[PDB]
């Protein structure tokens, strides 16, 4: 009864596919944002510079 | 007659519509952009005595909407200021006669 079984079970009438899905490698990156400098003026605005 | 009959009363007086630029550390485009947008802004509320306070209410809200939010300007007769500001972000033009404007984005 045990081979009658083995023997139920054949190629084709229980085929055995694989199957996977395409899965992106993974990856570790790095990104420092840094904003533009930032510089110190000094005017001076008297009213014969201006009219000068 | 030329330079020698023009008295500072008479030179400001014969011209007010005139244009001078001091500084520039900010880029050739984005001025262009500005100085025509302060020039027409001031003379509006220029009104029948000049309000300092009403020219830099509208300056300040035109340019927080045309380029960035924390846009700060200031006009005057005469100052002496230090001002930290980020690169290619500051234009001080004077306008005729007694009016000092700097403008900067911090």
């Amino acid at each position: 009864e045990e081979a009658i079984k083995q023997t139920l079970r054949n190629k084709f009438n229980y085929n055995t596919r694989e199957c996977q899905t395409i899965n992106p490698s993974i990856r570790e990156r790095g990104v420092s944002t840094e904003p533009p400098p930032s510089d110190t003026i000094c005017g001076n605005i008297t009213q014969w510079e201006i009219f000068d | 007659k030329a330079v020698t009959d023009m008295d500072i009363n008479e030179l400001r007086k014969l011209m007010i519509g005139k244009a001078i630029i001091n500084s520039s550390d900010m880029q050739g485009d984005l001025l262009q952009e500005a100085q025509d947008v302060i020039q027409s802004g001031i003379e509006n509320n220029s009104a029948p005595v000049l309000n300092i306070e009403a020219a830099c209410k509208y300056i300040k809200e035109n340019l927080d909407k045309k380029f960035g939010p924390t846009w700060q300007c200031i006009i005057g007769e005469g100052y002496a200021y230090d001002v930290t500001v980020q690169n290619n972000t500051l234009l001080f033009m004077f306008y005729n006669g007694n009016l000092a404007v700097l403008i900067f984005k911090s």
